[PDB]
């Protein structure tokens, strides 16, 4: 009477889709990406990502990129670090791209697995434990460059105003900028002046990223900025997130992917909690503060729902927040965000959610 | 007749373990995994083999043969886990038995989710 | 202080139990958790990839696992293997290649066994056509495929013979297989019909004596196979149920749901009330203790929602397992006494086993 | 005790305590391999009022122990201070990088 068929595509349009990167830390060799419709909470599909997978969606919205590690016998045997290319609509494996066996194994901060603005290179973090940035040429489907200049630095911040440039945060408290050539090799680089004191005011690595500048928050609730409108990065800060009334309760930021920028308004979103002290930098959000980055002032504050990570959609004026297991959807078209819905049980242990590009 | 077409039913009804055609399902319902009662989630492969159940349709009063084809080649869906054992039998009645992985003959035997396909009247 | 490895399990072998955690929600990361039953301490573990099975060598020196790998887990070439692990160091020693048809399924004891003499591992295959695989431990080789066992299921070794075992067949009888010194089938026999497959199907889990095995049925009857002699003699049914039991519809339920204390002939069974079609895998409302000679129940105690069990003969102990927690019972007297519960021994285990002593 | 996440030496552990996994504070469970590298923490010993360097060498080559998961972040810093950072796998350089559990080894003041 009926026959089971496969070969099917994701049921909901790309504009509805979000990607929840589930580390499944209790069984980290079976990490995976869960694909959800953010409009109604519907589970749409998944992509298996083996041990500590990382994920992103191609800029063109056609492909899902994953990064993972295999061994011949999982807990023994030869290692293979790879980038995989999967079809976005069919959620099927297409290609493996070999990496040297030193891709970063760690929690899913955005900046460990990124791409150039032009979508032509995948840019990832290595640690052997010496740090370098690896470059994958999408057209070739090959690894093409180890950016050893980035030794002593961490994470990848693409520059949205340049086709194949990105920045990274270094142990001197400045930023190193890398400009790739069309072959994916380093064409030029520069190093900013010192932005922040590593010892006295360490920043969270998560950028609040605009077209031509990036803002960063610190352990103590200060904000630093990096302007890349020009060839050399100019740095500035601190200004404090806190007003006088905030200081009494020791408000400080906390989380993982803990900030976001709504570019059209200049509004920066930041997870915060009171009673800050040494060791509270990864605490869940008591509140989400909304800062006007031009005036350097808070314009809104709402309850945080114990969120740890966020992402923003510019076009639809949305913010997602994630507490490890549940995803909250907010309308951020006005300064005060409005909670639309919560997707319960989207993951067991996810610190990263991303929109499908539209 | 409407109770024979899960695509017409409310999704909460068909995604429940008590839905009449799920009477020998031991696994995750594909309908909660981005598939439907009779279609695999994207990027998972139907099993060419299955165990079979006979389940009573309380809506039309007839008994039906249901084939529990799995979808394979992806890791465990994890949603709508069901464990119903109506007329299920041990491994010496192998095609009535559900404590084995019916992805076993697939190119990749990783168990993703389970479907309930209507074969016809019992 | 310097961190070191190379260490052996801290507790004596006689204290050790093996909880086979399927981790069904993440079945590619199944593992064996090793515990000390005397104090509930976690002693270590062995990773077993997708749907691992486990046993301990008869001599107590090695752990055997059976599992499936693929080059890229969800794609790539399949490798079905047996692995040999040191029991004290919990380290991998040797891989034995299998044909890619080892049974993928829940951890009934009978899917992965060994001969009494310890020389051969005997495992269940399904392609979906069933056969029994023989692995020569010393040679590290798969040596015989028993296709004569087609249409049968599970391995019941005969403790009174060095390299013989039985399997339950779709005819309601037992097929006995006797191996030669090289692991090839030397001889085989089929018993007469023990049970009606359609009218009174049995659970596969044997309550195993030295020279006979008892089985319980979906409807609460008991069957036996005696292999003291040259051919298997079969008997039954007798009912576990008295009149009051019957009126409340008590039936057995579980997975590895029975056990036998050999010295006393007491048989242990998981039972639940309100039995009907579809309740054969329900958790135990009670454990019933039957005297297999008088065919009378001698005890009934709370079941603690248990699903599987195992017995240690020498220490007069029963373990029960509800999927996550392990209960330890003293069974030296007809009424069992609960000694302790080990909470969170697994996420999804249907099998626990003692280390051989 | 040492199995408590609040035990003073565990002040920058984000993982499973090996002492709950068949090992000890300073020994890997059987068949898991020590990492030759680690992040380091600075923890206050309340018993003597002195602060100590603690090395958080992992045990590797087995799947997640899953017991006594601790997450303390005292003096922990991001990846640009790499050996003070605990959001990466310190089994990353082992023959097999699968993460099993974390040890807390006293180095010195
Ligand atoms: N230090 C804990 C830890 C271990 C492994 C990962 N990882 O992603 O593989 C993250 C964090
Ligand atoms: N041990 C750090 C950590 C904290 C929160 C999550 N999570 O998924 O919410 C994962 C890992
Ligand atoms: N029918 C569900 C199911 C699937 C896979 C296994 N297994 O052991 O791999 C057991 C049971
Ligand atoms: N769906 C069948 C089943 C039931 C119980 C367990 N368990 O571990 O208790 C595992 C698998």
């Amino acid at each position: 009477r009926e026959v089971l068929t496969g070969g099917h595509s994701v049921s909901a349009p790309q504009e509805n889709r979000i990607y929840v990167m589930d580390s499944v830390f209790m069984h980290l060799t079976e990490s995976r990406v869960h694909v959800y419709d953010y409009t109604n909470g519907k589970f749409l599909g998944m992509v298996p990502t083996a041990f500590n997978g990382h994920v992103q969606v191609s800029n063109d919205g056609k492909k899902i990129y994953t990064m993972t590690t295999y061994h011949e016998r999982i807990t023994r045997g030869k290692r293979s670090d790879v980038v995989e290319v999967w079809d976005a609509d069919k959620l099927t494996f297409e290609k493996e791209i070999s990496l040297p066996p030193k891709r970063v194994q760690g929690l899913n901060y955005d900046g460990l697995f990124r791409q150039t603005t032009d979508g032509k290179f995948i840019v990832l973090q290595n640690a052997s434990p010496a740090t370098s940035i690896g470059i994958v040429d999408v057209a070739k489907g090959d690894y093409v460059e180890d950016v050893t200049a980035a030794a002593g630095c961490w994470s990848v911040i693409p520059q949205p105003n340049r086709p194949r440039s990105f920045m990274t945060i270094c142990g001197d408290g400045g930023l190193l900028t890398i400009n790739l050539g069309e072959d994916g090799k380093v064409a030029s680089q520069s190093r900013s002046k010192q932005m922040f004191s590593v010892k006295d005011d360490p920043i969270f690595i998560a950028p609040a990223l605009d077209k031509d500048k990036a803002h960063f928050v610190s352990y103590y609730g200060n904000v630093y900025s990096a302007d890349f409108s020009g060839d050399e990065v100019k740095v500035d800060g601190p200004w404090s997130l806190l007003n006088d009334e905030d200081k009494a309760k020791n408000w400080v930021p906390g989380g993982y992917n803990l900030v976001g920028l709504h570019r059209a308004s200049g509004r920066m979103y930041v997870f915060m909690h009171p009673d800050g002290k040494e060791g509270t930098h990864k605490f869940p959000a008591a509140e989400i503060w909304v800062m006007d980055t031009k005036t350097k002032q808070r314009v809104a504050r709402i309850p945080g729902r114990d969120a740890l990570s966020m992402t923003i959609d510019q076009q639809r004026n949305l913010m997602l927040t994630l507490d490890g297991g549940n995803v909250n959807v907010y309308d951020i078209s006005q300064p005060e965000p409005k909670l639309l819905r919560t997707i319960e049980g989207a993951a067991e242990a996810s610190l990263q959610v991303q929109f499908h590009p539209v | 007749h409407i109770s024979l077409n899960p695509d017409l039913a409310n999704e909460d009804e068909v995604n429940s373990c008590d839905y009449w055609r799920h009477c020998a399902v031991d696994g995750f319902l594909c309908s909660c995994c981005g598939g439907t009662t009779t279609t695999c989630p994207p990027g998972s492969t139907p099993s060419p083999i299955s165990w079979i159940g006979t389940c009573h349709n309380p809506h039309d009063g007839k008994d039906y043969l249901i084939s529990y084809h799995d979808c394979c080649g992806k890791t465990a869906c994890g949603r709508c886990q069901c464990n119903t054992q109506t007329r299920e039998r041990p491994g010496y009645e192998f095609f009535l038995h559900n404590d084995v992985n019916w992805c076993m003959a697939n190119e990749n035997s990783t168990f993703h989710c389970t479907t309930s396909v209507l074969v016809g009247l019992a």
